[PDB]
């Protein structure tokens, strides 16, 4: 009758074709990652090119439906996927020198080594050698040498490879109806159309500005602490109220501290929780790692798995001559086949692994019944939020008490907590400012107030403001440092991170005071608490059929991130790492550098 | 089932309508193949803006899930009418005493 129905058809025959079309990817994706091979990576490649010729063919209809006077959400978002052009707005030549680039990029990023000055001999690619000399090696010369000299190879090398990047990006941004690239990532938490839950793309530059602000008395407390532990190892170089090397950092990029933990031990003549010892005499393996997991997926109210779930899943290397991709990674094959991906050991690291990947796939089993284009993530940071959730209530021991592998004459103490949450805040507390540096400095390159000659000036600027770092040796024009990280050179978003980081704690505090715990969150524990799963479910079921803001709102009492429920998991380390930082001098000083004289 | 139906890429040899101009009625059954009309111009006989063919096949693959797999359905309606009773059920024996 009207025009609705054509969109209601249009959807529901792009939703029979486009569901078995693109299974056929991800199933063919699965038998690669199961048996490497050079039969498999041929229909992985031919099976991505079948369907991703059928989503541009499909969009001659999706434009011809004007969205309007129209007010129905689930016509608007579905539509809105196949009208979008993308890199199809560009001539094949522009388009083609985009993927060279990128191509280009990877291979220089993933390629990169460095020879010793005194050892030309010896080069160590950057996995797994580099990565070693900056997470294991202590010495101050190795860890410089590496730093250095892989922003002269690989970091000069990726500049002019970096400003193609950007140049034909912000063209295809800008006509799909974007300030720039750097908008388009943006847009992923994009509303329209919905009252009193609206968000607007630049919304996430002041969000991220003031989450950031919020952090720093968390973050600078920190980071005095750890600066005053590694000015005890590198005294000659580090000052007591200056700024921390970047090569001492734990990391070729400078992320995490969390390779850090043993120079920045609170306690270490005091033990901490592990279960390896405990695992090994009660005589587990892959399966039952992964079956009293699912113990607490069903002890918290969520959903079990199927029987062809367990059965076809992959528990380990099934040999060299078929070696499989050991990466943990959560499949959704389709039409309710769900497996996982993961070569499990008897280990606490693959313990809490499970749980992480196991939360990945209660996310797509909640809106697995939603349409095929609704049957995806509100947006990045739920779909890898929600899985850290799991993991970090499993590895609580409350959890490993009830299930037996904690001994219960295990005493817990106040020392023995900051330990544990020392050693998180390093991974979460030294990492959300380094985020929101980044994506800050590269949103100011889209949309281009940063010339492409005044890559590395700013970003030493920024670093020695925002994070208080400072480089090992000083670098001219010529270097591009964030064009060699990963997420950069291959197409990729960093600020989920930034997002998924505090959307953990939010859902956690959510889920805490749904299971009634008391006191800080890092002592708690959702296990055997029926109500805790079911709420999360409420919130896992509706995909991306509703604004993420709504999910947030009626969940963790919040329409965008919020630092609130960061200081109330880590209150008491406030309060160790402000008694630490009486000796020192807390936040930073821009005026110190290792190479100063 | 699922063991017995299923076709790698999907038994097309089974159908089912996805739109039509009308309900039906009890134990009614259509085959046709009109294109489904939405809008005032004519299809001419091929789908596309307001048109759509409305019988699809269905994805049986031995991958299905249990929502998903095939199902063999046989609907047993029972008509009790003036007509004298021409089906009955077994009844019971026992010895001869």
């Amino acid at each position: 009758s009207t025009i609705e129905e054509q969109a209601k058809t249009f959807l529901d025959k792009f939703n029979h074709e486009a569901e078995d079309l693109f299974y056929q990817s991800s199933l063919a994706s699965w038998n690669y990652n199961t048996n490497i091979t050079e039969e498999n990576v041929q229909n992985m490649n031919n099976a991505g090119d079948k369907w991703s010729a059928f989503l541009k063919e499909q969009s001659t209809l999706a434009q011809m439906y004007p969205l309007q006077e129209i007010q129905n959400l689930t016509v608007k978002l579905q539509l809105q996927a196949l009208q979008q052009n993308g890199s199809s707005v560009l001539s094949e030549d522009k388009s083609k020198r985009l993927n060279t680039i990128l191509n280009t990029m990877s291979t220089i990023y993933s390629t990169g080594k460095v020879c010793n000055p005194d050892n030309p001999q010896e080069c160590l690619l950057l996995e797994p050698g580099l990565n070693e000399i900056m997470a294991n090696s202590l010495d101050y010369n190795e860890r410089l040498w590496a730093w250095e000299s892989w922003r002269s190879e690989v970091g000069k090398q990726l500049r002019p490879l970096y400003e193609e990047y950007v140049v034909l990006k912000n063209e295809m941004a800008r006509a799909n109806h974007y300030e720039d690239y750097g908008d388009y990532w943006r847009g992923d938490y994009e509303v329209n159309g919905v009252d009193g839950y609206d968000y607007s793309r630049g919304q996430l530059i002041e969000d991220v500005e003031h989450t950031f602000e919020e952090i720093k008395p968390l973050y600078e407390h920190l980071h005095a602490y750890v600066r005053a532990k590694l000015m005890n190892a590198y005294p000659s170089y580090i000052s007591p109220i200056g700024c921390l090397p970047a090569h001492l950092l734990g990391d070729m990029w400078g992320r995490f501290w969390t390779n850090l933990y043993s120079l920045t031990v609170p306690f270490g003549q005091k033990p901490n929780i592990d279960v390896t010892d405990a695992m090994v005499d009660q005589a587990w393996d892959a399966q039952r790692i992964f079956k009293e997991a699912e113990k607490f997926f069903v002890s918290v109210g969520l959903p079990n798995m199927t029987q062809g779930f367990w059965e076809n899943s992959m528990l380990t290397d099934p040999g060299n001559v078929q070696k499989a991709v050991c990466h943990p990674t959560a499949w959704d094959l389709g039409k309710g086949d769900f497996r996982i991906l993961m070569c499990t050991k008897v280990t606490m690291d693959d313990f809490l692994t499970a749980h992480h990947e196991m939360g990945h796939i209660q996310y797509d089993m909640a809106y697995a019944a939603q349409p095929f284009l609704l049957r995806n993530g509100a947006n990045e940071g739920f779909h890898e939020a929600v899985g850290e959730i799991m993991s970090l209530s499993a590895a609580t021991p409350k959890h490993l008490k009830s299930i037996g592998l904690l001994s219960p004459d295990f005493q817990e103490d106040n020392e023995t907590e900051i330990n544990f949450l020392l050693k998180q805040a390093l991974t979460i507390v030294g990492t959300l400012p380094f985020t929101y540096m980044l994506e800050k400095w590269r949103w100011m390159v889209f949309k281009g107030e940063i010339p492409k000659d005044q890559w590395m000036k700013k970003w030493w600027e920024m670093k020695r403001e925002i994070v208080g770092v400072v480089e090992p040796v000083p670098h001219d024009e010529t270097y591009c440092d964030p064009a060699s990280l990963f997420h950069v050179s291959n197409d990729y978003s960093f600020i989920r991170y930034y997002t998924r980081t505090l959307y953990q704690f939010q859902f956690q505090e959510a889920l805490c005071q749904a299971a009634k715990h008391e006191g800080p969150l890092h002592k708690c524990d959702i296990s055997n608490s029926t109500e805790a799963g079911q709420k999360l479910f409420n919130m896992l079921r509706l995909g991306k059929s509703e604004p993420w803001t709504l999910a947030l709102e009626n969940v963790v009492g919040a329409k965008n991130m919020n630092v609130r429920p960061l200081l109330n998991y880590f209150e008491p380390l406030f309060t160790w790492l402000k008694d630490q930082n009486k000796n020192s001098f807390v936040g930073w000083s821009t005026d110190w550098s290792p190479y100063a004289d | 089932s699922n063991n017995l139906d299923s076709k790698v890429g999907g038994n097309y040899n089974y159908r089912y309508r996805l739109f039509r101009k009308s309900n039906l009625k009890p134990f009614e059954r259509d085959i046709s193949t009109e294109i489904y009309q939405a809008g005032s111009k004519p299809c001419n006989g091929v789908e596309g803006f307001n048109c759509y063919f409305p019988l699809q096949s269905y994805g049986f693959q031995p991958t299905n899930g249990v929502g998903y797999q095939p199902y063999r359905v046989v609907v047993l309606s029972f008509e009790l009418l003036h007509a004298p009773a021409t089906v009955c059920g077994p009844k019971k024996s026992t010895n001869l005493v």
